[PDB]
């Protein structure tokens, strides 16, 4: 369960879901480019920084 | 333009597919224009999809008439060559129509497969 | 050998692989140096065969015949241009590596921390390089994922996830060894590079319904796709497309 | 390192020599500048320091501090003479005690390092890219990826080969490995002892281990197995370099002491081995304020390897070394242990009390925990 | 490097079978159809 | 179910062969019986002795022992 979704400012997609990873997918593809293993339960809230440099993910 | 119920979501074509040819190997199934055009004046048919990649596309127009003046649900699919070597064909198939009949777990996909037609619509 | 020409081929039957298998053969192999025919069937023995129609007292006489306890052999390929190591496995979750210089075979066993995705290690490609080789995870879910481990050694450096209806179908290594292709299951067929680690692109075979097996050869290609020429994607219809 | 000087590649020898207790200074010496006995100084750095490693080549020295690090980029390129060999040198403070470090050439010239810093509270800070940090007054933020699993202090950390995986080894007998592409983490849970230092082949094949129980292990990967097994004596040692997570001041500090002999007996029908007492390592077994060795080992006398191991007291490799608190557990030790005449035969005894901490709650009247 | 040009015989025997052998269009233009059809020009 | 070739049959061309592969670990079960944890002794080796004991020591449960309950 995707549970949160937004997008970064040079076009990917970052992703928190419920096995508490961060998937960044490719903005030009729409495919995966990366999964982290981030959290144990499920990621409930993502937060990108305003230039790109920073993600937040709470879960 | 002249598609508008197309089935665009590769989900819902691969279901579509996938009865077509189940019904196929039911021979429960009426492939090419001019005998899906008998199956609906006849009224033995459940459920009819027309492909968009014709060439000419007019000549498949006249079975949304058809189907809008006997009530049963058509859906186009993006193509035609998948549509033919989905009912087993080894041609291009333009239009497929497949019929219903009294018990079948084929009769219940297809009743949720029209369902699912009438939620694009 | 000539230069072969387009309607009829010099085809010509040799002598036959004197030793039979008790089950059906999931893999053969060619070695890329030597004439040496490398067979593995579901019966758990792989046998090594010397090509040699000349020969005396049997024709094509065997070298070894190795059988591994409790595997059955899905899939058994040679490692590299010099063939050096024999990478083997099947239906259990471990694969193992036979160096032919040294005798030595190791048993991998984990895939670190992708062992809940591979319950198998059945179909897998080593690459032309010999440097990676690729597993697809069965782990099916509307699309398939595979993951990529380093040859020398035996460790997880990437992950190929392509979408689809029942996972991946096949697929293929490119000839200069950096990407691979990978054609899933419901016609979707899908580049994936090395060096950026993300996909180059996404096409669509004609029409298929399904694939079921793809492969991927020639030379002269495009330089940013691999350098290999044509790609023969084959469906479960009967059709194969070549383009 | 082997550096050039003029198209001559040679050893150059780096030492790091005290001048008073909490400084010290690194000093360069060639093979004939080591006959001399003068070195050319590079550095004096003056908070208590601990190591000194270079990259390849010898372009980037790293110097450590006990909670600074100092990395000196050597100032011109392609070393002209012998005389402008000068380091500059950049200081900055690692969040917690440094342990050990590993630092990874990003490359035939040097275009970066990855240093990752083991601390001693249980950390493996990496900080990513260095040389382009402090390459440019004003530097930019440098934030190190902070990467936690260690409860006591971590002993050994290095990159991997490629540089996909950060191995890492601590008290908790675990090799670790960062698979550092995803954030995952995948392990080699139950050795003998605490993985006191890891090396990685000149492949990327075989990693070497050095378990705190005198013993080494070439290790190949993945298959996971040791290829190569060392075993030595095993017993008590006083040890010269004293602990490394005796730097942080525990619940009990780690006592370099020897409280009672070693219970050993020469066995007769093979008197080349010698069955002896041991613990599951050296620092597991003086930890907890106690000798916790409840296994034996055999010994070869005329050839000098371990031959073999066993368990007499009970013991549990596979479940946690520490409790929850954070005091190790102690394991009943094998006071008295003679050997039978025939050969034959061999009688133990192995006492264990709980730990005095942990009474507190059956004392009664004039009963101290002692007495409990 | 260049192979033997495969034609099925159906398409020539359409060119020669186009119109009888009187009033047939001339020679130098039916040469010119056999030559495109059997030129290895991609 | 019904494999293509069964173990057995495989151990019998495996006799017929010339290099045998050991794929079982020296020193485990060869038909692979590795001793499964009871959830009590899943609990009590990670570390959760709430659980450990609550699922020991419940008398209601069919799998009771008082052995067990004094080995936790």
């Amino acid at each position: 369960i995707v549970w949160a979704v937004k997008c970064l400012p040079n076009g990917d997609i970052v992703s928190g879901d419920s096995t508490g990873q961060v998937c960044i997918w490719d903005g030009k593809t729409y495919t995966q480019a990366q999964r982290i293993q981030s959290h144990t339960q499920d990621v409930l809230c993502l937060s990108v920084s305003a230039d790109g440099s920073k993600i937040i993910s709470g879960g | 333009s002249a598609a508008w119920p197309k089935a665009e979501d590769p989900a819902l074509v691969q279901e579509l597919l996938d009865c077509v040819q189940q019904a196929s190997h039911y021979r429960q199934l009426k492939k090419g224009a001019n005998e899906t055009t008998k199956s609906v004046n006849r009224g033995t048919s459940e459920l009819v999809i027309l492909a968009a990649d014709t060439q000419p596309l007019s000549i498949v127009l006249h079975i949304p008439l058809i189907c809008e003046e006997k009530n049963v649900p058509y859906v186009y699919v993006p193509s035609k060559v998948a549509l033919g070597r989905a009912c087993g064909v080894s041609r291009a198939v333009i239009a497929v129509s497949l019929t219903s009949n009294e018990a079948s777990d084929l009769n219940s996909k297809i009743r949720a497969l029209r369902d699912k037609v009438e939620r694009l619509a | 050998r000539r230069k072969l020409r387009p309607e009829t081929i010099d085809i010509q039957r040799t002598r036959d692989i004197p030793d039979t298998h008790k089950a059906a053969i999931s893999s053969l192999a060619f070695h890329p140096r030597y004439p040496i025919l490398l067979s593995s069937s579901t019966s758990s023995i792989m046998y090594l065969h010397k090509l040699d129609a000349s020969a005396y007292p049997t024709p094509n006489p065997l070298l070894t015949s190795v059988h591994v306890k409790r595997t059955d052999l899905r899939r058994a390929a040679f490692v590299g241009p010099d063939g050096g190591e024999i990478i083997f496995a099947g239906r259990r979750r471990y694969f193992h590596c036979w160096n032919l210089s040294s005798g030595l075979v190791k048993k991998v066993s984990k895939i670190q921390g992708h062992q809940k995705e591979q319950r198998t290690m059945e179909r897998f490609r080593v690459s032309p390089c010999g440097r990676y080789m690729a597993l697809v995870a069965s782990d099916k879910k509307g699309g398939g994922m595979l993951n990529i481990i380093n040859v020398g050694t035996m460790q997880w450096i990437a992950q190929a996830r392509i979408d689809g209806r029942h996972g991946v179908a096949d697929f293929a290594w490119w000839s200069d060894g950096n990407g691979l292709t990978i054609a899933g299951r419901d016609g979707q067929v899908t580049e994936w590079s090395m060096i950026t680690r993300r996909t180059v692109g996404i096409w669509r075979d004609e029409g298929s319904i399904g694939g079921t097996v793809m492969a991927l050869g020639g030379r002269n290609g495009p330089a940013e796709l691999g350098g290999d020429r044509w790609v023969a994607i084959g469906s479960n219809s009967g059709i194969l497309n070549v383009y | 390192d082997a550096i050039e000087v003029a198209g001559k590649v040679d050893d150059v020898l780096l030492t790091l020599n005290r001048l008073t207790k909490s400084s010290a200074q690194i000093i360069a010496y060639n093979s004939k500048m080591l006959a001399t006995k003068t070195g050319k100084l590079l550095h004096t750095y003056d908070e208590s320091p601990q190591s000194l490693r270079s990259v390849a080549g010898g372009r980037a020295i790293v110097a450590a501090a006990k909670e600074a690090l100092h990395i000196g980029i050597l100032k011109t390129k392609k070393l002209a003479s012998w005389e402008e060999l000068a380091y500059r040198f950049v200081s900055f403070d690692v969040p917690d005690i440094i342990s050990t470090f590993d630092i990874r050439p990003i490359i035939a010239e040097l275009q970066d390092i990855d240093v990752a810093v083991g601390g001693a509270r249980g950390a493996i800070y990496v900080y990513s890219n260095l040389l382009a940090h402090l390459h440019t007054l004003r530097v930019g933020t440098i934030q190190p990826r902070k990467y936690h699993w260690h409860r006591r202090a971590v002993h050994s950390v290095k990159w991997s080969g490629d540089g996909n995986y950060l191995i890492s080894g601590g008290y908790e007998t675990v090799l670790v490995l960062w698979q550092l592409d995803t954030g995952r983490v995948d392990f080699l849970p139950h050795l003998s002892a605490a993985i006191e230092n890891i090396v990685v082949s000149p492949k990327g094949s075989a990693y070497a281990l050095h378990l705190d129980d005198n013993s080494a292990m070439v290790l190949s990967t993945a298959e996971m197995k040791p290829s190569m097994y060392v075993s030595g004596i095993q017993s008590l040692v006083l040890g010269d370099r004293p602990s490394k997570d005796a730097l942080v001041r525990r619940v009990w500090r780690p006592i370099d002491e020897i409280a009672s002999p070693l219970v050993a007996t020469i066995s007769p029908q093979n008197p080349s081995h010698m069955f002896l007492c041991v613990g599951n390592g050296q620092q597991a077994t003086v930890g907890g304020g106690a000798t916790s060795t409840p296994l034996v080992q055999v010994f070869d006398i005329s050839s000098f390897q371990g031959v073999a191991k066993q368990a007499i007291a009970r013991t549990n490799p596979t479940d946690v070394n520490i409790t929850s608190e954070g005091v190790p557990i102690i394991e009943p030790t094998a006071t008295k242990l003679a050997f039978s005449h025939d050969g034959k035969w061999l009688a133990s005894i192995d006492e264990w009390q709980p730990p005095e901490r942990d009474t507190e709650a059956y004392l009664t009247g004039s009963k101290t925990q002692s007495d409990a | 490097d260049t192979h033997a040009v495969v034609v099925a015989p159906q398409r020539l025997a359409e060119i020669f079978n186009a119109a009888p052998a009187f009033a047939m269009p001339p020679i130098e233009d039916v040469f010119y159809q056999v030559a495109s059809l059997f030129s290895t020009k991609p | 179910k019904r494999a293509a070739v069964s173990n057995k049959n495989m151990d019998l061309l495996g006799e017929s062969a010339d290099v045998i592969i050991p794929t079982a670990d020296p020193g485990t079960h060869p038909r692979g019986r590795r001793p499964k944890l009871k959830p009590w002794q899943k609990a009590f080796r990670q570390g959760r002795y709430a659980a450990a004991v609550d699922d020991v020591l419940n008398t209601t449960a069919p799998s009771y022992d008082p052995v067990i309950a004094l080995t936790l």
